[PDB]
RNA sequence: CGUGCCUACCAUGGUGACCACGGGUGACGGGGAAUCAGGGUUCGAUUCCGGAGAGGGAGCCUGAGAAACGGCUACCACAUCCAAGGAAGGCAGCAGGCGCGCAAAUUACCCACUCCCGACCCGGGGAGGUAGUGACGAAAAAUAACAAUACAGGACUCUUUCGAGGCCCUGUAAUUGGAAUGAGUCCACUUUAAAUCCUUUAACGAGGAUCCAUUGGAGGGCAAGUCUGGUGCCAGCAGCCGCG
């Protein structure tokens, strides 16, 4: 009936970007232990009700 | 009230298991005729072989057109619009194909954009088109 | 047909709600605190606090006399005494339900070992039980999760160890870039 | 220089032999082998070491113990007698050289198939 | 051996709405497993006990024991060899192979352990035991730390403090040891029927090209961007609402 032509109009017409290197992360125990060290035992000089970790 | 007597247990037997067929889920898991009429034959996938291309129109609010492979099952020899799933990937799955499908998300329905698509592709030729999409195995 | 065994147990539960804000308060505190891997061990103690409260209800169904619940009242007691969760002095059943999760964080082996000393920043104290620098006694422990008991409790003297013993596996690649 | 202590024991009035739990305390050096603690024992008891036998040998786990069971006969042939041929043969008491299958289970067939002198052929060669 | 178990004779009974009889079954039954308030709901071919069957279905020799099938005969369905006249067949045993499927492991080592058989302290045993494969799973568990010193992202009790800290993390692609600790290369012991693995023990083996953590997502549900650049109801994403 109609066409399947457009097989990926989109991924077909993608400007691509290299992925650029970055630094190899910490796991496990490690990781968690940054994620604990970011937000709960450091951000009390501020108060509590803003909302950012990516904005 | 219910019949709440010592003695009346075969009558609650009798009469529950009287009304459990009228709920849809204990009459399709409990009569034959769903077993025996479906595709798959009551297995989880499916390995196929394409018949064709066939690229279906859609539902008002998302206007677009979908793009499937109509499959023979080596299984039952039945006839299946299998969604193409990915982005591109209408380029990488062929004529003569094997080609694994399976549903969507439940079987008694479909997703909510197409006229009747209950299916989906998942290997060409055992290569995933997880696979296909990035990763670049093979075709 | 073959035999050797065929048992296993799930020591672990996994949650249900998957996404509150309010459990990964309370869940994050309990890493950073005392300096864990993940959060299926924060999860293990629950478990053990699941496995103990069912046993602690339990006996609490019965009758007073019952000899089921005086055998196995008191040695479920004893045990929390050979830990040492409780006090040496409460022996009653609502006493076990007192209980809570941070006694069990407690009695872990880095905790007992910030307790005992030459632990040095919870983290640090992780890795000197893991590296094979810190033993229990005669038998030579390895594994971070072990719950210290009061029979043992002090005697922390591992033998032939870098900090302790000396012993030269490596210092020896130091020593013949000084030769 | 080794440390050991027969915690365990036995006396085999039955078997003629002397049954002891040893514990080898190694503090040190990798585990003293199967021929040193024999040693030990032949001379902890003082008896003779072609007579005395002994096996099995955990390592529990850092430094510590590994341990065993002692084995003391009186004749050689007593402990021929009251031993399984594998434990002699690392010594070297015992050698069989027909250790395999398949020439075992081969030639359980092709005897079968022949009846009589012309078996004693196949049962030669 | 007791009985319609058959045969003779004779009577005219038996079971049924308390679901009989007739089907269906994706029914081997149990002991059990999953799910967790209570009560249930769904699987249970699967090591243990019991039944059945060796392609289908019948028939019998021997034996205390079989209607045996790694016994025998006949038919049917498959099916190999051949001098064409005939003979041997039977893996839903262990491996393996084809066919079948979405779907599941090598023609291994050995009676050392567990037990069993025999005339038997001695020979037997793919029953079992052990390795190879193995992310169905389950248990414990590093993944580059880690403490310092140091730039400071700078916070904290405290005295005007614009900081002494016997309190802290942090971006440090800043330096250091315990050259830590295992991952492997690898003497030896040992375990083990021999070898294998854990372990024990000898040396070597970490500063980010290193000895490397991915998977899904980021409108709401639902943890997490109005951040850019492409896209312009096309491509497509989205288990539902919907977004283009
Ligand atoms: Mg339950
Ligand atoms: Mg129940
Ligand atoms: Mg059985
Ligand atoms: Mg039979
Ligand atoms: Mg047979
Ligand atoms: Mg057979
Ligand atoms: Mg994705
Ligand atoms: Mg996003
Ligand atoms: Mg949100
Ligand atoms: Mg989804």
């Amino acid at each position: 009936h109609g066409s399947l032509a457009r097989a990926g109009k989109v991924r077909g017409q993608t400007p691509k970007v290299a992925k650029q290197e970055k630094k190899k992360k910490k796991t496990g125990r490690a990781k968690r232990r940054m994620q604990y060290n970011r937000r709960f035992v450091n951000v009390v000089p501020t108060f509590g009700k803003k909302k950012g970790p990516n904005a | 009230g219910k019949c709440r007597g010592l003695r009346t247990a075969r009558k609650l037997r009798s009469h529950r298991r009287d009304q459990k067929w009228h709920d849809k889920q204990y009459k399709k898991a409990h009569l034959g005729t769903a077993l025996k009429a479906n595709p798959f034959g009551g297995a989880s996938h499916a390995k196929g072989i394409v018949l064709e291309k066939v690229g279906v129109e859609a539902k008002q609010p998302n206007s677009a057109i979908r793009k499937c492979v109509r499959v023979q099952l080596i299984k039952n020899g039945k006839k299946i619009t299998a969604f193409v799933p990915n982005d591109g990937c209408l380029n990488f799955i062929e004529e003569n194909d094997e080609v694994l499908v399976a549903g969507f998300g439940r079987k008694g329905h479909a997703v909510g954009d197409i006229p009747g698509v209950r299916f989906k592709v998942v290997k060409v030729a055992n290569v995933s088109l997880l696979a296909l999409y990035k990763g670049k195995k093979e075709r | 047909p073959v035999a050797r065994s065929w048992v296993c147990r799930k020591t672990y539960v996994t949650p249900r709600r998957p996404f509150e804000k309010s459990r990964l308060d309370q869940e994050l505190k309990l890493i950073g605190e005392y300096g864990l891997r993940n959060k299926r061990e924060v999860w293990r103690v629950k478990f053990t606090l699941a496995k103990i409260r069912k046993a602690a209800r339990e006996l609490l169904t019965l009758d007073e006399k019952d000899p089921r619940r005086l055998f196995e009242g008191n040695a479920l007691l004893r045990r929390l005494v050979r830990i040492g969760v409780l006090d040496e002095g409460k022996m009653k059943l609502d006493y076990i339900l007192g209980l809570k999760i941070e006694d069990f964080l407690e009695r872990r082996l880095q905790t007992q070992v910030f307790k005992l000393g030459l632990a040095k920043s919870i983290h640090h104290a992780r890795v000197l039980i893991r590296q094979r620098h810190i033993r229990v006694r005669k038998q030579v422990v390895n594994i971070p999760s072990f719950i210290v008991r009061l029979d043992s409790q002090k005697h922390i003297d591992f033998s032939l160890r870098s900090p302790y013993g000396g012993g030269r596996p490596g210092r020896v690649k130091r020593k013949n870039a000084k030769k | 220089t080794v440390t050991i202590r027969t915690r365990k024991f036995m006396t085999n009035r039955l078997l003629q032999r002397k049954q002891m739990v040893i514990d080898v305390l190694h503090p040190g050096k990798a585990t003293v082998p199967k021929t040193e603690i024999r040693e030990k024992l032949a001379k902890m008891y003082k008896t003779t070491p072609d007579v005395i036998f002994v096996f099995g040998f955990r390592t529990h786990f850092g430094g510590g113990k590994t341990t065993g069971f002692g084995m003391i006969y009186d004749s050689l042939d007593y402990a021929k007698k009251n031993e399984p041929k594998h434990r002699l043969a690392r010594h070297g008491l015992y050698e069989k050289k027909k250790t395999s299958r398949k020439q075992r289970k081969e030639r359980k067939n092709r005897m079968k198939k022949v009846r009589g002198t012309a078996k004693a052929n196949v049962g030669a060669g």
